């Protein structure tokens, strides 16, 4: 215990000596204005240990202060009735109804994952927005960032896929007792618009019977934004591996993560500027995207599905750049088709799907799933390509081996990309994909050969 | 020229400034953190005259 | 030894006071449990520790023990199928005993003492040994692991215990000089292995990529970059380089990598056949990889462990391919450690002390003859990471600070899924003035010319590509489009190699020279064919293109199917038809 | 002994009880590795001192830290015969032989030449590329920095000049082979392959003989990359000026210089005044570069030719910066012709020669190429430049007169700048050159005199 | 504190055709008007509080112009509300700051106005806030923070800029207060 | 600041009408910087100070009419930029408190149109 | 000391067709001709060499690097004197400072060498002073910081800006004196 303080400050402050303060310990501080705070004890000194201030500088005095150790490190309960319930907020969750009993109290720091305790994917996620899960092949063995960008909404898209993920015994690879209707959402910081949007979405999706959504509530202090990710996570790591279930962490915008994070880096005098946003970013993120693999010797996983927007419709900013590097490849949506009406607009022109033939096969999804993967990609690609070089030399440059690739981009357009919010099975997608692969002469195709031609028309 | 302009040209020469700007600006992070520390030396030295 | 305590804790680093007898670079266990850090800065009696492992939960005021003896690591047997990493723990053991969850903190021996192996003695009592010799071999799998005498140490031999499997602990050679030489033997990482004579790289390395090698060569002891903008192609181009190699040892360091970043990589190796065995590829590969969640200094340390293991093997007469994944790993370690230890910054938050290890690590790269009596090559092929997307940053220009080979991998190529992504607009090679001997010694003398004659193809495509973008293919003539749609097959079927057919993920000279000679013909013929006024339009519709185009779906045991066959059909039924 | 450490970390040290030392002092340190490590006392301090240790410390226990003053002035011996023998930075032969034998001990910093004692350069040499001996016309005492970006070789291609170098004695009216043409080389940091490559290109002509090589490698001390140049240059002054030899100095790998420079720049008291390198940068590039110039009272000279590996094609980077102002004559190599495979691949667009009618092209340097050079500048300019200006205005807007301009680009580069082991005398240059100018009318031939014109018709 | 979050559903009318009919943002939305203030931009700002369905108007500056910041004050009572039927200034609260006011004027600005708005909210009265010259607010913050350890470190401005800019919008909306009355705290964001 | 305080007393309290014409702001802002850099205030974007704002206000805000006092000072400041580019503080700052801008044409000044 | 600053109205000539014609220089003047990182800006002193109309030449360089003043430095005693006939050094003084000369001497250089320009200019002479590349003085001025444990003015600018630059320039240049003579210093700054 330590009475007296010698620095009143907003992000970090002086606590004389130390002899039992752990790293990342929970302390309780009565401010003497009748208020109480906590924090982590990250950095411990026999000179001045500095403690994580959990709220603004106002409402502090030296008339009455005490620092008192509550626990060694951070810890919190994980109920087995956590699934099928929304637990908004953190510490004491205010989801506006009573909190669920902390049945197993374990650490919420993170539990690491051995790199030799991993195994190659074998699960597919059948989600109702065809276009992605066909070409990009949404599997749990990839963690591709979905980039919304400016004037493209991050919410609508995330909102969509919520109820629209479904489970089959073997059109999804694994079983439907190996995949529940449960999912987990972890906020990297929600904002005004982001919250005022998901209000209606809870009562419609079923955040009382199939979804867990930890939030920051958009109005809790900054340091909360570096707490909820990894807290949200660890919870799910338990019921996933040890209890056996597949859950997907559907993240939200990492912009507000940087936001909060940065203020610590200029009040400790670290490297908080890589190109205007932290140079220390990735170090803390090691843990988030470490469990986003596939376990070996247990069944069920955890996969981070980053969903993050960009401060500009150019990537000169560290926001999407440092994320690219960290993680693997990209999936995007852009605004090419959004200006015209298409919804959901999906442009995977500069995309990279790392895996697309692993975690699916033939008979794990469908036969022609493995073949029609790369096909659509370059068929469509070379559609948009024409419209480039026509206009360069007068207003035409097209051939008869162009008129077919041309219309393969119309055929892919409003027929396939546009769909409303209407659930589509992997069957309904690939089946009819082959009648749109009847706009170019079949038999000898770029990636397909005669082995699915005469079977799927 | 229309095609070009609306693709590679206009936004490209735009986006160049940004890159330029942000990296020169970012250099001046290191300036401040050092400048701070330079000041710390000036005040410390005079605090080894008024506290040690 | 030394019994201080902790003073401050500063992030993943920890400082200590009451350290007397502290030396720069030792085992420095901080706290009662110990964590094993490393002594960088020593100021006063306060030896600044910089821990490899988490300082999480550490309470100040727990005795600090430092050995005071240089940082050494166990080199000897157990290299194959053993994890040594950067925190000095075998992940292998952890995985089973403490579950799929790692408990952060607590040190366990880097090389397990649970392993046992055969000993074949090669020397006898009453001799005088000199450093660098072999005392006996150890057959472990279908490879022969040797026990190398410490360089620059002499003494006689007292005994040599006879052949047989024993625990590694057992002393196998006692010297008269009083060194009971155990099968494992320590060596420092600050005292490196010497070489009798320095030699020039001249034996080529074949990784299994066609175009890559053929346009811009690589010898054994060469170096090249693998840039990968926005986490692109890079991440698995390295997988295909390690899948099959011509380098006998395979050293893969994937320090600081995450979940999916190493999933397929590792887990596929037990499924690949081994050249010297046939089971798991693990009989010739060694895992030095580390996890991302472990501190900054654990990814620093991993790289220094790699190269001293590589040297060990080079002395055994065994050629090492060493592949550090992403410099965004390396950057990030020193980039943050600078702030911590109050080291002053240089350019972009990287210290001025960045090339400390780096410089020396690039020097070791090269074919040499050891003091060991054997000759190997330590090959290093580091994968760069551009921070800014420009190589002007110091973490990226180190493979272009000093010259060798360099490769250019592009995002834009990666998108259609061209593996590899080599471009001839920012790649050069200096092993084009020292593989010319070994080519015309084993390979062919009709090779130092043919290889070049492919590069001119894509030389002349450049000059024109430019003009394609200024005005279309309807402003350019037959002869313009000539070398353009040569270029097309050189990339469509020669820059794309399937990653689901493993007989294009490995290539051989046989696969090389063949398909180089196919094109030779087409050109040389096509210059006269089209001079007869046959427009390029018609030659696009002919079957002649399609038949040569099968070259990324073909095997190597299906290699004589196109070799002789299509050869005559190219020079034949294209000049009449 | 001076025990009680203050800093230990690589080549830079601090040790207390030091307040009465001299500027430059070779002390010893008894290490815990048992390897006795040097160190020059480059500066002295209040109650400690700066030692800058010659070898890199890797263990040194703080309990026994021995210090023992050998000399009060850090110096280096000298000799008159070291010719034909190789050395490293420490001063020890690579042949394993003994060092030089002191005659007098000279400082390593040395002492610069008076500007008044320098007298105009004019004694031209053959470098074996017609291109230098015309456009810049390299003369004794002069510097030619070879601007070369990164991704372009310059160690390799430099060896070409290094073996083709030969005096001109029949055109300058007197012997110049009568006084020794020794050469010096010196690396600041190089690999394994480039080590053997150098010697094997000096063994190929036997230009290996009569050379003094003060090589540095990347595994040899990182502190001695910037110490060893300064040392070596004061062993140049002895054989060049005081034994009246024509010494060619070639210092190559000037980034690895800058690596070692960086280390002190910022880690210590010194501040980074531009791009992580000290603000004492100006001095750091003055004592090095200033050494050279024809003496008015000696008949020896130091002709120094720095060869850069400056970063990319940048001109705001410290290297291209100061080097501009300094030299008069300078040459650039570029990557544009280097992928054609032409050697050397000169690009002389930003390149300048400010001496070509004054200084060179007078006296011992012939004046039949005087007005010739000046022609050749704008004649080549009109060529390659307008290849661009056509593809900007339209794609075809040349007449038939301007056709000639670009007709002469393509020819000139291929022939003129290409020599492997071909060597052409200054007269063999001129002849040929003026027969390619015959692809041009008047107006690209005004500057050339009546004499020169007819002479080579 | 609040009993539930709510969502706007009160129709938007500002007295300008395209303005509200194409783009509804409703009461408890958060807007912005980019580019520099003045040069035809004043049209929107003035007319807004005259027609718009709000019960109360709050005006607030923080680095406003010279003569242009006075044209507004003076023409303020001569702007006429139809509900009140005369002077708009009656149901308008002024707390506006210009740079002819102290250093820390502009830095203290926000919080003040924000609070007072919540008062009205509580009484079932919708307010109509206009957080003009957002860009210019930070001028002050920067100046103060120079002289401190909280130095600029972002992109030429505080990294604590980020916190107090965000929070400003997260305290403003339609909600249902503890006394069960509902108001609306609409912001129009002149950034400049 | 001198003639500033005298000016107040000229145009408001004598009922006179003054016209303040300043010239070269670049010098005003350079010198300022040196002063602030020793009071422990960090300089600003493109080196020009960030504590500029306050100090620059105080000269310009003694402009605008005054109730009942007819005479008031008209402000016309003149400043320099490399080509009238807005990529440093000197215009930005100014351009918030002051209204309008009137830039100079190369064509015009060549031809001698003033 | 002098009586007052006057306005020039009599040109000075280098004997060229571009530095006198399209854009004139003045007697009592100040000028500059920046040529980035060297660009043929040292050659305009082969034009002030023996084609100038300066009665008294006073050539000064801050600390110009030897090699660029090897051919320029000994070029002049060889040259013809238009104001005599022999060496040009009858009228030139030549108070040049080099890199070969002290590294601190470079910092002093300008504010010391001004007074040598002034002693002849006072008497009744129309002295021509040229500081050869004032950027060499900036490299000396900014080094002060490094050695003294202070940082220069941010973003690679020197700590002393106006202070020790402008004052030398405007110290002399068309000024009537105390004797009532006309002192006119003509400079053509050979900067970068």
């Amino acid at each position: 215990e330590y009475t007296g303080i010698t620095y009143i400050s907003g992000p970090l402050l002086f606590v004389e000596n130390a002899k039992d303060l752990a790293y990342g310990a929970i302390v309780d501080i009565k401010d003497g204005t009748g208020r109480v705070r906590g924090g982590q004890v990250i950095e411990v000194s026999e000179e001045y240990a500095v403690i994580q201030v959990f709220e603004e500088t106002t409402g502090l005095d030296l008339a009455t202060t005490s620092v008192s150790l509550v626990e060694d490190v951070a810890r919190l309960g994980v109920s087995k009735e956590m699934l099928g319930r929304r637990f908004n907020g953190i510490g004491k969750p205010i989801d506006g109804l009573p909190p669920i009993t902390p049945e197993k109290r374990l650490p919420i720091t993170g539990l690491p994952l051995n790199p030799v305790a991993r195994r190659k994917p074998e699960q597919f996620i059948q989600t109702g927005i065809s276009t992605i899960d066909v070409m990009n092949t949404l599997v749990r063995g990839q963690k591709l960032p979905i980039f919304s960008g400016s004037g493209l909404p991050a919410n609508e898209i995330a909102a969509q896929i919520a109820r629209q993920a479904t489970v089959r015994p073997d059109l999804s690879g694994e079983g439907e007792k190996e995949e529940p209707f449960a999912v987990v959402f972890a906020a990297m910081g929600i904002t005004q618009r982001e919250l005022s949007y998901f209000i209606q979405e809870f009562e419609r999706t079923g955040a009382l019977s199939r979804s867990v959504l930890f939030l920051n509530k958009a109005d809790d202090p900054t340091i909360e934004r570096i707490l909820t990710p990894r807290m949200a996570l660890t919870v799910a790591e338990y019921l996933a591996f040890e209890h056996d279930y597949h859950v997907l962490v559907i993240l939200t915008d990492m912009t507000n993560y940087c936001e909060a994070l940065r203020e610590i880096g200029a009040a400790r005098e670290e490297i908080p500027g890589r190109r205007g946003y932290p140079g220390y970013m990735y170090t803390d993120l090691a843990t988030i995207y470490e469990r986003a693999g596939v376990v070996e010797g247990k069944k069920g996983s955890v996969t981070q599905i980053p969903i993050l927007s960009m401060p500009d419709d150019d990537r000169t900013h560290p926001i999407p750049d440092l994320t690219g590097y960290i993680t693997e490849g990209q999936i995007q949506l852009s605004r090419e088709l959004h200006r015209k009406g298409i919804y959901p607009p999906i442009d995977p022109l500069p995309s990279l799907s790392r895996l697309m033939n692993n975690g699916v096969g033939k008979g794990k999804t469908r036969e022609d799933h493995k073949q029609v993967s790369d096909q659509l990609y370059s068929a469509y690609a070379n559609g948009v390509d024409i419209r480039k070089l026509v206009a360069i030399i007068g207003e035409d440059a097209l051939t008869e081996n162009d008129r077919r690739y041309l219309q393969f981009a119309d055929a892919f357009e409003r027929f396939f990309i546009n769909q409303g919010q209407q659930n589509r099975s992997i069957e309904e997608s690939l089946q009819i994909a082959w009648a749109l692969l009847s706009m170019l002469p079949q038999g000898e195709l770029k990636r397909i050969s005669k082995d699915h031609i005469g079977k799927y028309y | 020229r229309v095609n070009a302009l609306e693709q590679v040209v206009i936004p490209g020469i735009r986006a160049q400034i940004r890159f330029i700007q942000q990296v020169l600006e970012q250099r001046e992070r290191e300036d401040t953190f050092r400048l701070k520390r330079i000041k710390g030396k000036i005040e410390a030295r005079e605090a080894e005259e008024e506290g040690g | 030894m030394i019994q201080g305590v902790i003073q401050k804790i500063a992030g993943p680093a920890v400082i200590a006071k009451g350290m007397l007898g502290a030396r720069m670079y030792d085992i420095c266990k901080v706290g009662e449990e110990g964590l094993v850090g490393e002594i960088i800065r020593l100021d006063g009696d306060t030896a600044f520790v910089q821990v490899y492992e988490d300082t999480s939960g550490l309470k100040v005021g727990e005795p600090v023990v430092s050995t005071g003896l240089p940082l050494a690591v166990e080199l000897g047997p157990g290299m194959l199928n053993g994890i040594y990493d950067g925190i000095q723990r075998p992940l292998e053991r952890i995985r089973e005993k403490t579950g799929i969850y790692i408990t952060r903190g607590v040190v366990v021996h880097a090389l397990d003492r649970e392993k046992k192996w055969a000993w074949t003695p090669m020397v006898k009592p009453g001799d005088e040994v000199r450093g660098g010799m072999v005392l006996g071999t150890v057959p472990e799998f279908g490879f022969t692991h040797k026990i190398l005498v410490p360089p620059d140490v002499r003494g006689r031999v007292k005994e040599v215990k006879p052949a047989g499997e024993y625990t590694v602990e057992e002393p196998v050679v006692v010297l008269e000089d009083g060194t009971e030489l155990k099968m494992y033997h320590t060596w420092p990482v600050r005292r490196a292995r010497p070489v009798q004579r320095k030699l020039d790289p001249n034996t080529p390395f074949l990784t299994g990529m066609r175009i890559l090698d053929v346009l811009f060569p690589v010898a054994m002891g060469g170096t090249a970059a693998i840039p990968g903008p926005f986490g692109s192609g890079k991440t698995v181009t390295q997988q295909s380089l390690a899948k099959w190699s011509n380098a006998d040892v395979v050293v893969y360091v994937g320090c600081g990598e995450r979940g999916n970043e190493m999933t397929d990589v590792l887990v596929e190796f037990p499924e690949l056949t081994d050249p010297k065995t046939g089971g798991p590829l693990m009989h010739r590969t060694v895992l030095i990889a580390n996890t991302s969640n472990m501190p900054v200094a654990a990814r620093e340390a991993s790289i220094y462990v790699g190269v001293t293991i590589a040297e060990y093997f080079r002395d055994q007469g065994f050629s090492v391919a060493l592949m550090a994944d992403s410099t965004s790993r390396w950057a990030e370690a020193l980039r943050e450690i600078s702030s911590r230890l109050e080291e002053m910054p240089a350019e972009e938050g990287y210290p001025p002390y960045l090339a400390a290890r780096l410089a020396a690590f690039y020097e070791r790269a090269g074919k040499v003859i050891t003091l060991g009596g054997e000759e190997g090559a330590v090959t290093i092929v580091g994968a760069v990471s551009p921070p800014g997307g420009d190589m002007s940053e110091p973490v990226t220009q180190s493979t272009l600070r000093i010259v060798g080979a360099f490769w250019r991998l592009d995002a834009s190529l990666a998108f259609r899924r061209h593996f590899p992504a080599i471009n001839w607009n920012g790649s050069y090679s200096l092993f084009t003035s020292a593989l010319d001997p070994w080519y015309r010694e084993n390979v062919a003398e009709d090779y130092p010319e043919l290889r070049d004659a492919i590069s001119e193809l894509l030389q002349r495509e450049a000059g024109l590509q430019e003009i394609v973008q200024l005005v279309g293919p309807d402003a350019l003539q037959d002869a313009e489009r000539l070398v353009i749609e040569v270029g097309r097959i050189i990339r469509e079927d020669f820059l794309q190699q399937n990653a689901y057919h493993e007989v294009d993920a490995y290539c051989s000279m046989k696969k090389a020279y063949g398909i180089m000679k196919m094109i030779l013909a087409f050109y040389k013929e096509a210059e006269a064919a089209i001079k007869r006024g046959v427009s390029i339009d018609e030659i696009l519709q002919l079957p002649v293109l399609e038949r040569i185009g099968r070259a990324r779906y073909v095997s190597e045991e299906e290699f004589p199917a196109y070799f002789e066959e299509a050869m005559k059909e190219i020079q034949g039924a294209f000049k009449a038809l």
